[PDB]
C-alpha cells in the first residue's frame, strides 16, 4: 500500500519508546524540537517540509505558550498542511482559525467549556455572578455563550458585571485594579491566557476578591500544566482541564496519526488522489492555485476503534471527556468532577473549604 | 558614548528605505541625543507570508528594534504584526486602510498613521450635517469591512437618521433584488460600502432600475471610485479620497517623527527593558512593550506632513484629511476637504446625479 509521510514533533522532555506503541499507510517519523518561538517552529516545520514528503504533522509540547497554537494555525493556513495540537500550547484553544486552515485542536471549544462552567453553577445553585476577560480570541465566544444560555433558560441566573481588561497596555494608571474593584459577585468566571491570570489574581487579591465568599472559575488554558501552579493562583480555583490524566500522550499521538491516514485513506478511496504534499514554504505564493483546502472534510469526520475522533468546523474536538479541577490548600489540582456525553457528575455534593 | 536603539521598517523598495535611514537621521540631528541615538533597520517585503514572518525575527528583532514601520508593497503586515505581536513590539501601519487591524485580539501592538476605511463615516456624519439628509439609506457588503463602516456611522448616529440598513453578499453580481427594497423606501440618499468589484455591481444595478438620476444622492468613499468602480459609477456621485494615504514618503516621514518623540519620552521613565535578540529561544513578552505602546498611543505631533497626528483608543488615525470627490461629466472634482474636524467647499459647484435635487 502507498506511505504518507507524518512528522511528529515533540516539544520538550517524552517517553519516546512509550509514544511507539486502510488505502494508505502511515511512515512516521518522530521529530524532536528545543525551541517554540515563531522562527524556531516556522523553521523545523519548513526543513521537514523540504526533506521528506511530509502529508501531515502530530504536534505535541509541554508549555503553557498557547503562542504555539497561533503560530501552527498560520503554518497550517500557508502551507495548506493538516495540523494536529494535541498537547501543551500547541491545544490551547484557537478562536478564529483561518479560512485557510488545516489546523485542529485535542481539547473543548471555548463555547463547550462555558456551557460545563454554568452546569458546575447549577449543581451547587450559584446563580449570582460576573465574568472578567481580556481581549484574548474567543472572548466574545465566551461571553456570547454565556449570555444566550442564561437568556433562554428558566433559571434565576443573575450576571451582574461584564469586565474587559487590555493587556497590550502597563498598569502604571492602575485601571485593572480600578475595573476588578467594581466586582461584587460570589463567583467570578475568568476568561484569559495563564500568563494574564497571574497578573489579574495578584491585583484582584490586592483588592480582597480572591479570599473565602470569591470562587473563580477558569477554563483549560488558564491552569494548563497542572504541575505548573503561578504562586498568584488562588486557593480554591476550580478549572475546566482537558484529561492529561486518562488520555495520556502516547495515546493522542497514535490516534493523531490514525486521523492523517483514515482521511488520506477515505480520500484516495473517493477521488483516487491526495494533495502532493509541498516541498517548500519559500514556494507557496506561486503554488497555490494547485493547493486545496479539500482534505479537511475527511480530517474532520475519522472515527477510529469505535472512538469518534471527529472534530468541529472551528478546528476543536466533539466529544472531549473533560476533568474538574479544584486547587487545594497544599498547592495541587485535585479532581473534583467529570464531564461525560453532555453530563456532568461531581465529587462533592457539598462543595468543600 | 549614547545607547543605540533601533527603528525597524518593512518598506516597499530601496528608495524608500533611504527616506527612512534620512528620517532617522533627521531625527537624530533635531533630538538630544548624548543618552539615546536612533538607528534605522530595514528590509523590503518578501514574496510570501512565512518568507515575511522569518525576516522580521532574522533582520530586524535580531536587531534589537523598539517599534516596526511597514508600509503596502509594489502581501498585508499581517505576518509582520504577528511576529512583533509575540514579542509585544509596536508595528506602525503606514498605508493599511482595512479595518481588520483595528482588532486588538488579532493585532495586538498596532497603530497607524492612515485611518481605516470605517472611519469615512466621520466625512459622511459631517455631510449630512451640513446638506441636512436626515433621512439615508445604507448599503453595504457583509463582510468585515462592510459591517465596520456600518457601525462607525451607527455609533455617530446615535438629529440625522438611517431609515434602513441593507447587506448583500461579496461577490453577487445581480443586485436588484436589494437595490428595489431601497426604490420603495422614502429616502433618496444613499451610502455604500463595498469593494472596487462589489461597487460595480451596485452602480449596474442602480442605473437598470434607475436610480442614478434627478431626486437620488450617491455618497460613498475611496474604494467604490477606484478602478473598474469608476467605469459604471453614476455621474453627480459624491466619494473620498484620503490626501497622501499613498504617499508612503510621507508617512515614512511621519511615523519616524512620532516614534523618535516616544523613544525621547519612554526614556525619561525608569526600569525600561531591551526587546529581545532575536526569535530563537526567546518566548517571553518584551516587558517594555506595553508600556512604549501606551507612550505611542498618546503621542501628539502637530506639525506632522499629512497633518495632524494622534491615534484613537484602537490606535487609529485621528484628524485625517480627504478630498471630497464629485464625478462631474464623467471626471472625478475635487468640490472640497475635510481638513480632520470640517468641511471647507470650495468654489466648484456640485453637480448631484442629473442637476442641482
Ligand atoms: C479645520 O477647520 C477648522 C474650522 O475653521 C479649524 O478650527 C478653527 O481654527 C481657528 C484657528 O486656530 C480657531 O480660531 C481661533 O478662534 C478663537 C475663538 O474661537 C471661538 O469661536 C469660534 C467661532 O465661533 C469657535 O469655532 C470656537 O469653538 C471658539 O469658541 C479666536 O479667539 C482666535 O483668535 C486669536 O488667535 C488667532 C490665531 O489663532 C489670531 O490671529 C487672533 O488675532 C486672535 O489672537 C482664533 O480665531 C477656531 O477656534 C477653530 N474652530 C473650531 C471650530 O475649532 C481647524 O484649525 C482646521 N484644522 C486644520 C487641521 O487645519
Ligand atoms: C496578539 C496575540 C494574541 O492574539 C493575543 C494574546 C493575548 C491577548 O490579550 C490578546 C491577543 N498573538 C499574535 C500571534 C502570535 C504568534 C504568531 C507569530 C508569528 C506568526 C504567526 C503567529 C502570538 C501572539
Ligand atoms: C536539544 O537539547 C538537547 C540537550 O541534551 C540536545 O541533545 C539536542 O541536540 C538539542 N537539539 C538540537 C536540535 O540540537
Ligand atoms: C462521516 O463518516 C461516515 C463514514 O462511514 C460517513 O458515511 C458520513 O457520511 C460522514 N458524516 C458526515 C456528516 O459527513
Ligand atoms: C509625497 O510626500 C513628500 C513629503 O515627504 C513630498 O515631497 C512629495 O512631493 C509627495 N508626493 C506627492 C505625489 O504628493
Ligand atoms: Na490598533
Amino acid at each position: 500500500p502507498p506511505s504518507i509521510g507524518i512528522a511528529v514533533i515533540l516539544v520538550g522532555t517524552s517517553d519516546e519508546v512509550a509514544i511507539k506503541d486502510l488505502s494508505v499507510v502511515p511512515r512516521v517519523e518522530l521529530v524532536a524540537m528545543n525551541e517554540t518561538d515563531p522562527k524556531s517552529i516556522i523553521t523545523r516545520i519548513c526543513d521537514l517540509m523540504s526533506d521528506r514528503k511530509i502529508q501531515g504533522v502530530v504536534f505535541a509540547d509541554d508549555t503553557d505558550q498557547e503562542a504555539i497554537a497561533q503560530i501552527l494555525d498560520f503554518i497550517s493556513a500557508q502551507t495548506l498542511t493538516p495540523i494536529l495540537g494535541i498537547h501543551g500550547g500547541s491545544s490551547m484553544i484557537m478562536a478564529d482559525k483561518d479560512e485557510s486552515s488545516m489546523f485542529f485542536q485535542f481539547g473543548p471549544s471555548i463555547e463547550q467549556q462555558a456551557s460545563v462552567m454554568l452546569n458546575i453553577m447549577e449543581e451547587y445553585d450559584w446563580y449570582i455572578f460576573s465574568i472578567v476577560t481580556t481581549y484574548f480570541p474567543g472572548y466574545q465566544d465566551f461571553v456570547n455563550k454565556i449570555r444566550s444560555t442564561i437568556e433562554n433558560s428558566f433559571v434565576g441566573w443573575e450576571l451582574e458585571e461584564v469586565l474587559l481588561l487590555d493587556m497590550s497596555l502597563d498598569d502604571g494608571d492602575s485601571k485593572i485594579q480600578n475595573q476588578l474593584k467594581k466586582l461584587q459577585s460570589p463567583i467570578i468566571l475568568l476568561y484569559c491566557t495563564k500568563e494574564e491570570a497571574t497578573y489579574i489574581f495578584e491585583v484582584a487579591n490586592s483588592v480582597g476578591l480572591t479570599g473565602y465568599g470569591y470562587t473563580w472559575i477558569v477554563p483549560s488554558l488558564v491552569a494548563g500544566d497542572t504541575d505548573t501552579v503561578p504562586a498568584e493562583f488562588p486557593t480554591g480555583l476550580i478549572s475546566v482541564s482537558y484529561d492529561e490524566w486518562d488520555y495520556g500522550l502516547p495515546a493522542r499521538v497514535r490516534d493523531g496519526i490514525a486521523i492523517i491516514t483514515t482521511a488520506a485513506s477515505d480520500m484516495l478511496s473517493e477521488h483516487s488522489f491526495i494533495p502532493e504534499p509541498k516541498s517548500s514554504c519559500y514556494n507557496t505564493h506561486e503554488k497555490r492555485i494547485y493547493q486545496s483546502n479539500m482534505l479537511n472534510r475527511y480530517l474532520i469526520n475519522v472515527t477510529f476503534e469505535g472512538r469518534d475522533l471527529s472534530f468541529s468546523e472551528d478546528g476543536y474536538q466533539m466529544h472531549p471527556k473533560l476533568v474538574i479541577i479544584l486547587l487545594n490548600k497544599e498547592r495541587k489540582w485535585e479532581r473534583v468532577g467529570k464531564w461525560k456525553d453532555k453530563s456532568l457528575q461531581m465529587k462533592y455534593y457539598v462543595w468543600p473549604r | 558614548d549614547p545607547k543605540i536603539v533601533n527603528i525597524g521598517a518593512v518598506l516597499s523598495t530601496k528608495k524608500h528605505e533611504q527616506i527612512f535611514r534620512e528620517a532617522v537621521n533627521q531625527a537624530n540631528k533635531r533630538h538630544f541625543t548624548r543618552k539615546i541615538q536612533l538607528q534605522a533597520t530595514s528590509v523590503t517585503h518578501r514574496p510570501n507570508a512565512i518568507q515575511m514572518a522569518l525576516s522580521v525575527c532574522e533582520d530586524l528583532i535580531s536587531s534589537q528594534v523598539y517599534a516596526i514601520l511597514v508600509s503596502h508593497p509594489p502581501l498585508t503586515p499581517t505576518p509582520i504584526s504577528y511576529t512583533a505581536g509575540f514579542y509585544r513590539i509596536p508595528v506602525i501601519g503606514l498605508t493599511t486602510r482595512m479595518s481588520i487591524y483595528s482588532d486588538k485580539s488579532i493585532h495586538l501592538s498596532f497603530l497607524r498613521t492612515v485611518p481605516p476605511y470605517s472611519h469615512q463615516a466621520l466625512v459622511w456624519f459631517e455631510m449630512m450635517r451640513l446638506f441636512n439628509w436626515n433621512h439615508v439609506i445604507l448599503i453595504v457588503s457583509d463582510d468585515h469591512e462592510g459591517r465596520a463602516a456600518q457601525k462607525k456611522l451607527e455609533t455617530l448616529l446615535e438629529g440625522p437618521k438611517a431609515d434602513k440598513v441593507l447587506q448583500f453578499e461579496p461577490g453577487t453580481k445581480n443586485l436588484t433584488a436589494l437595490l428595489l427594497e431601497a426604490k420603495e423606501l422614502e429616502a433618496r440618499v444613499i451610502i455604500l460600502s463595498a469593494s472596487e468589484d462589489d461597487a460595480t455591481a451596485v452602480y449596474k444595478s442602480a442605473a437598470m432600475l434607475d436610480m442614478t438620476g434627478a431626486g437620488y444622492v450617491w455618497l460613498v468613499g475611496e474604494r467604490e471610485i477606484s478602478g473598474s468602480a469608476l467605469r459604471y459609477a453614476p455621474d453627480g456621485i459624491i466619494g473620498l479620497q484620503l490626501i497622501n494615504g499613498k504617499n508612503e514618503s510621507a508617512h515614512i516621514s511621519d511615523a519616524v517623527a512620532v516614534v523618535a518623540q516616544a523613544i525621547h519620552e519612554l526614556f525619561e521613565m525608569e526600569n525600561i527593558t531591551d526587546p529581545p535578540r532575536g526569535c530563537v529561544g526567546n518566548t517571553n513578552i518584551w516587558k517594555t512593550g506595553p508600556l512604549f505602546k501606551r507612550v505611542l498611543m498618546s503621542s501628539k505631533y502637530p506639525d506632522g506632513v499629512t497633518g495632524r497626528i494622534e491615534f484613537n483608543e484602537d490606535g487609529d488615525r485621528k484628524f485625517a484629511q480627504y478630498s471630497i470627490m464629485n464625478l462631474q461629466n464623467r471626471k472625478l472634482v475635487q468640490v472640497g476637504i475635510f481638513n480632520g474636524s470640517y468641511i471647507i467647499q470650495n468654489d466648484r459647484k456640485i453637480i448631484w446625479p442629473g442637476g442641482e435635487t
